[PDB]
RNA sequence: GGAAAACUUAAAAGAACUUUGGAAAAAGAGUGAAAAGAGCUUGAAAGAGUAAUAUGUGAACGGAUAAUUUAUAAGAAAAAU
RNA sequence: AUAAACAUACUUUGAAUCGGCCAAGUCUGGUAAGCAGGACUGGCGAUGCGGGAUGAACCGAACGUCGAGAUAAAGUGCCAAA
RNA sequence: AAAAUGAAGACAUUUUAACGAGUAAGGAAACGAAAUGGCGUAAGGACAACAAAAGUAGUAAAGAUUUAAAGUAAUUUAGAU
């Protein structure tokens, strides 16, 4: 069983002024100037961030697959989610190494849990092997 | 489906705008269009009203550059291609594609002579007009305003007329034959069971 | 025993925690994931509990018109409707349309005023079972992979019970010829000609 | 400084390259975009004539007050010049980088001038004396130059 | 091999002076020149097929359809209003679209 | 009155012989875990060069909606009695 | 009579502001002004949206993200939905 | 806002109803039914594999460039180089 996730709206909210300065990151602001055109509302541009575009509470930070994301670090973060593995996903973090990475994916095997990185730091073993 | 056919308008007997507003409609929905004789089209007033009006439009120039300025074209077919083409989006694609699927000749040139005509109800003169009201056609307008190609049509549409009367002559010769091979046929003894489902529905 | 959550797995030569059982006393349970229930099957003559009301034009022996679908434009006679779908049954009879018995939803028919007279038709078989054993089912899944031959090959059995249940067309078509110009009407295909707004016509 | 780009078959090109070579980076720009594509042998007598001015260099990109000439019909430039320096400078480039296919075992007549590339590199600055008491910059403008001369052959993939 | 289809001409979307709303196609449907003629054809199947030059090495297909129903009359000339499974592309204003004689009601 | 300027590598092992060139250098070769190659840890942005892709009538960029192309991406169970 | 319990009464502490401008079935000085100054109210400032082609103030109506409908001002030859 | 439930579930509980424009300006932190809710930078004190080797890391840190995902957003997360 899966609910079905809505985005109210799948665009990005870029800064104003944004796609004309390079200085100007395109990460939100609020436009505070008197004369603004985006912060006036004025027709064409009027699209800025508010809580009506939230998600449901229902699939707020749902993933994809159905499933949350849970970070761990080693085996026995695994242990935290083997009672919620229709629930949670497991998420190796970024900075585990290699060796490290086959006990957890061994594990979570074990405790059936699923994880997102299964086939990140593989070895050379692609082509040829 | 797509449509490949030429609507062709007889612009003879019709008003120049309301001809112009219904064509600039139909080409926005895919049609094409062919305008015979857009020298033939009335204008509301008489030529002195009529060349009042084309001396304010022809007024319009631009200063610094008359090269720049607006083109007043006095051909008639030229006369209704600006009316059509003020009633048709600006400055964008669609209205675009739209003119390209119109064409006016001062005649009925090769192709189009031999096509079957139309009519646009709303357009025609004897409908929209006072009969009382004195109009103008564009080609007598043309030619007080510099068009120089007014007796080249008349010699063309004189031909024209000519030819298709000695057609329509044959023709009519043979429609009355074939008229009366169809009476006998209909008339025939043994074809008594066809007849009777012709008749039957009203179709003899 | 076992928490409901917990669903043991054989570990092959990896390193387990202490509580974890051994590969010694852990069974693979095998994967569920159907957990609907068919349809029941019922009585042949019973009718489902979603059987399609008809129109009051589609009644036995009226002449049709498909308007939808494979036979589109295509002229078939009305036998009888499936009790079991809520489809129609129709035979365009295969010595002149080259239609043959099949099932059809109401929404791509039109019924027209002709009538052929459906009477000592013999449909005996004609149901959901006959409709049942001539369909051209797919290969499976772990069925090998029986590639190109496996559609050709059905074909070939299903064709002589397809044939077989043709008796039903002997009555209609010899009720067709008797009307002068309905052989010609039922063979050709029906087409909207120049004028004819379908807001307007009556069949 | 690293190359652009690395042959496909190591085993079938040769290179040579120049660092911070004192010639304009504009000049030489146009004179690669024009030798691109062509065979070694080509290229050479390409170069040689520009120096004579018998062929043209269109100067495609930096063409603000460059004039018009009567070689530069067919190329969709109204404007072109006979930059020589840069013609001698890429001739030196062009020679070093034949002998090293040489050395390797290449057919000559068979390379063809697959990359080059025209790099911009540190300016030098020097005093121009203005009016008012003003000192201004005279600064050279160097380049480097890649180039990489490849065999060719039919491609055909079935 | 038969005609099962009156062309209906993609007049554009419902819209305003300013303003225009593509979840509702107005198309005008040949030989329907009222309102009153209209509601024959409220529910019936309306497809836009269109040709796409697919390449060989490409499954593609080379002809593919948006489907779709009317739903109501937009005014007193028998333009009616349509909705498709996916907005049409405004390149198609003015093509011809296939208005089908089902669901069937006769 | 009054600045700017830190960093190769564990270790100089700082290329070393050949061909081209007047030379500077380049191409091979070689040292090194790795060119990190002395303008030497990483190497951003502005600015350029090359390669691939796409578009084009007096600005350019942005947004909503579709279409085309590309990419991502959803499965091994299983009917009635 | 009607309405009013997220009513009513407040207490303390504190911000910003006191250049304003517009409309009119109003007034004064002036020949008059897109002039100067006022009485009452509604606005703009601080405000986007639909309409008046364009417009700070006019008309309709005030804004979380959306779907379907009946509408307001005002419109229905074409541009432009009717 | 009002009812209901309430030692820990969890999404800052459940239900019902009303409401949501905004310059200047205000709403510090803590307060279980929370007297607004949060993101980011750096440093300090703790906590971070509960059975005596207890967060990650030469089986590749920080940083850089892009690709995807989560969030209304501030931003975060992961892959590849």
């Amino acid at each position: 069983i899966k609910p079905k996730i809505v985005k109210k709206y799948t665009g990005h909210f870029k800064r104003f002024d944004s796609n004309r300065f390079l200085r100007v990151k395109a990460s939100w602001r609020v436009p505070r100037g008197i004369d603004n055109r985006l912060r006036r509302k004025f027709k064409g541009t009027n699209l800025l961030p508010k809580i009506g575009y939230g998600s449901a509470k229902a699939t707020r930070n749902m993933l994809p697959c159905g499933l949350y994301k849970f970070p761990v670090r080693n085996t026995t973060d695994l242990e935290m989610i083997m009672m919620q593995n229709r629930k949670y996903a497991a998420e190796i973090s970024h900075a585990v190494s290699a060796k490290k990475r086959q006990e957890i994916i061994q594990r979570a095997k074990i405790l059936n849990i699923r994880v997102l990185n299964a086939d990140a730091r593989i070895k050379k073993q692609e082509v040829a092997q | 489906s797509t449509n490949n056919k030429v609507t062709v308008i007889d612009c003879h007997g019709h008003v120049l705008g309301r001809v112009a507003s219904v064509v600039a409609k139909h080409l926005l929905l895919g049609q094409k269009f062919v305008l015979v004789r857009c020298e033939d089209l009335q204008v509301c007033g008489t030529l002195k009203m009529r060349l009042v009006q084309w001396e304010l439009y022809q007024r319009k120039r631009v200063n610094t550059n008359p090269t720049r300025g607006a083109f007043h074209h006095r051909s008639p077919a030229d006369m209704v291609r600006k009316a059509v083409r003020g009633m048709l989006p600006k400055n964008n694609y669609r209205g675009k594609l739209a003119l390209k699927n119109l064409k006016c000749f001062e005649g009925c040139p090769a192709p189009y002579d031999k096509m079957k005509k139309s009519s646009i109800p709303e357009a025609a003169a004897i409908y929209s007009f006072n009969p009382t009201r004195k109009r103008t056609l564009l080609g007598e307008l043309g030619t007080a305003v510099g068009w120089k190609y007014a007796d080249v049509v008349a010699k063309n549409e004189a031909e024209r007329k000519e030819r298709a009367a000695k057609w329509y002559a044959a023709k009519q010769l043979k429609q009355k034959a074939v008229a009366e091979a169809k009476e006998k046929i209909l008339a025939d003894e043994k074809y008594k069971a066809k007849v009777a489902i012709l008749k039957k529905f009203g179709y003899a | 025993s076992a928490p409901q959550w917990f669903v043991p797995v054989k570990a092959g030569d990896a390193k387990v925690p202490a509580y974890y059982p051994t590969d010694d006393m852990i069974q693979e349970q095998k994967k569920k994931l159907r957990t609907r229930k068919g349809a029941k099957i019922t009585a042949l003559d019973k009718p489902a509990w979603n059987l399609e009301k008809l129109r009051k034009s589609i009644v036995p022996g009226a002449i049709l018109i498909i308007v939808a679908g494979k036979y589109a434009g295509k002229k078939v006679v009305f036998l009888k409707q499936c009790i079991k779908s809520g489809a129609l049954i129709v035979t365009g009879p295969f010595k002149i349309n080259g239609v043959p018995l099949m099932r059809i939803n109401q929404r791509y028919v039109i019924a027209t005023s002709q009538k052929v007279d459906v009477s000592k038709v013999d449909t005996t078989g004609v149901d959901v079972k006959f409709f049942k054993k001539i369909a051209i089912k797919k290969a499976a899944f772990g069925k090998t992979v029986e590639e190109d031959f496996a559609k050709k090959q059905y074909e070939a059995k299903k064709a002589l019970i397809v044939e077989k249940q043709k008796q039903v067309d002997e009555s209609v078509v010899a009720e067709i010829k008797k009307v002068p110009y309905l052989k010609e009407y039922m063979a050709s295909y029906f087409t909207l000609k120049n004028g004819d707004h379908p807001h307007l016509l009556k069949f | 400084v690293k190359y652009c780009a690395k042959p496909v078959n190591v085993a079938k090109a040769a290179q040579a390259r120049g660092d911070n070579l004192k010639v304009h980076f504009k000049n030489t720009y146009e004179t690669a975009d024009a030798i691109r594509g062509m065979k070694v042998a080509r290229a050479q007598e390409f170069l040689k004539n520009v120096i004579i001015k018998k062929e043209i260099v269109p100067f495609r990109k930096h063409n603000g007050g460059v004039g018009r000439k009567a070689q530069c019909k067919g190329l969709n430039c109204a404007f072109g010049r006979w930059p020589v320096k840069s013609a001698q400078f890429i001739l030196k480039l062009l020679k070093n980088a034949v002998d090293n296919a040489k050395a390797k075992g290449l057919n000559t007549a068979l390379l063809t001038v697959s990359h080059i590339a025209v790099q911009e590199a540190r300016s030098s600055r020097r005093r121009l004396y203005r009016a008012h008491g003003s000192i201004n910059s005279f600064s050279s403008s160097p380049c480097h130059i890649e180039l990489i001369l490849t065999e060719k052959e039919k491609k055909v993939a079935k | 091999k038969c005609r099962l289809h009156v062309n209906a001409v993609f007049m554009g979307f419902q819209r305003a002076q300013r303003n225009q709303y593509p979840n509702v196609a107005l198309l005008q449907i040949s030989g329907v020149n009222t309102k009153e003629d209209t509601p024959f054809y409220i529910g019936k199947r309306v497809a836009y097929v269109y040709k796409v030059n697919v390449k060989k090495g490409s499954n593609k297909p080379a002809i593919r359809a948006i489907f779709g129903k009317i739903v109501a009359p937009h005014g007193n000339h028998g333009v009616v209003k349509a909705r498709f499974l996916h907005n049409l592309p405004p390149k198609a204003m003015g093509q011809n679209l296939k208005v089908f004689l089902y669901p069937s009601n006769i």
